[PDB]
């Protein structure tokens, strides 16, 4: 039923957790109302 | 993927690869949504006009990898499936409507630096983020062009690749294809004048299209790579399965078995 990482989901061990931002992530977010 | 870049290590931890047992071949991509559940497009499993009709004991899943080929020794996990669920209203025949599928792993996977779930979207994260102009990200191993004929450049790429694509607005989608679009599908990718390229391509079907939520800093699976007339054609757009508009079904089948 669970058994479901709906929980700590969407959190990448290696970036967010490790407080880091991948090479192109910025673009994604920069397009959120043209505005970041 | 056409026109995209190498992925980074750890960049896409929810990325499954749907692999075929015998023979060894790559069928599609898929995504990790839980310790036991993987979500893919239906047409990767059941597609009648192609005598592609697989079942548990044919697929083998491989979580956590980067290389298209290399075994990735204490990084990636192979596993195998208990059951498969196709949306029972999938229209393979006319327009691939409702191209979704849930696959249940035989044994739940151990999360890692490389292996982690993506989140399913919710009403208010659907509403805010699925909008014209907003980019999402698509992932896959899978051809570099149109090897529809064998072709002009790279083949299939050595390592997982990424691309960021803006969503398109409905009429533009509605008007780019003769095929009847439905509400369970959105498109994305550039407009011939916008001056960038890039799109999913064969091999990517089933992978996730994700976005990043600026309210909680989390990754979201907004759509699944479903279909397209080709790869990267000026003024054609790619079609993705609307995951949110299908959410109740995803819920129902996971609230079938457990603990
Ligand atoms: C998956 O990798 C791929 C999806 C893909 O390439 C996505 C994008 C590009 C965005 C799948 C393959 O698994 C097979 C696939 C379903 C298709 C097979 C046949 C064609 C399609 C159904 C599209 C319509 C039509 O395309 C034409 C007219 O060129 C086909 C019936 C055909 O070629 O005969 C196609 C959709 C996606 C597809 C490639």
């Amino acid at each position: 039923t669970f058994g479901s990482g709906e929980a700590d989901c969407g959190l990448r061990p290696l970036f967010e957790k490790k407080s880091l931002e991948d090479k192109t992530e910025r673009e994604l977010l920069e397009s959120y109302i043209d505005g970041r | 993927i056409v026109e995209g870049s190498d992925a980074e290590i750890g960049m896409s931890p929810w990325q499954v690869m749907l692999f075929r047992k015998s023979p060894q071949e790559l069928l599609c991509g898929a995504s990790l949504i839980s310790d036991r559940w993987v979500l893919t497009a239906a047409h990767c499993l059941l597609y009648p006009p192609w005598d592609k009709n697989f079942t548990e004991n044919d697929l083998l899943v491989r979580i956590g990898k980067h290389s298209r080929t290399r075994y990735e020794r204490n990084i990636e996990k192979i596993s195998m499936l208990e059951k498969i669920y196709i949306h029972p209203r999938y229209n393979w025949r006319e327009n691939l409507d409702r191209d979704i599928a849930l696959m249940k792993l035989k044994k739940p996977v151990a999360f890692s630096d490389y292996i982690h779930p993506v989140c399913l979207p919710d009403r208010e994260t659907a509403a805010s983020l699925l909008q014209a102009g907003y980019k999402g990200r698509v992932t896959g191993w899978g051809n570099l062009k149109e090897t529809w004929t064998a072709n002009v450049g790279k083949g299939q790429p050595s390592v997982l690749q990424v691309v960021n694509l803006p969503i398109v607005e409905r009429p533009v989608c509605k008007d780019s294809t003769r095929i009847r679009i439905t509400d369970n599908m959105f498109c994305a990718g550039y407009k011939p004048d916008e001056g960038k390229r890039g799109d999913a391509c064969e091999g990517d079907s089933g992978g996730p299209f994700v976005m990043k939520s600026p309210f909680n800093n989390r990754w979201y699976q907004m759509g699944i790579v479903s279909w397209g007339e080709g790869c990267d054609r000026d003024g054609k757009y790619g079609f993705y399965t609307h995951v949110f508009r299908l959410k109740k079904w995803i819920q129902k089948v996971i609230d079938q078995f457990g603990e």
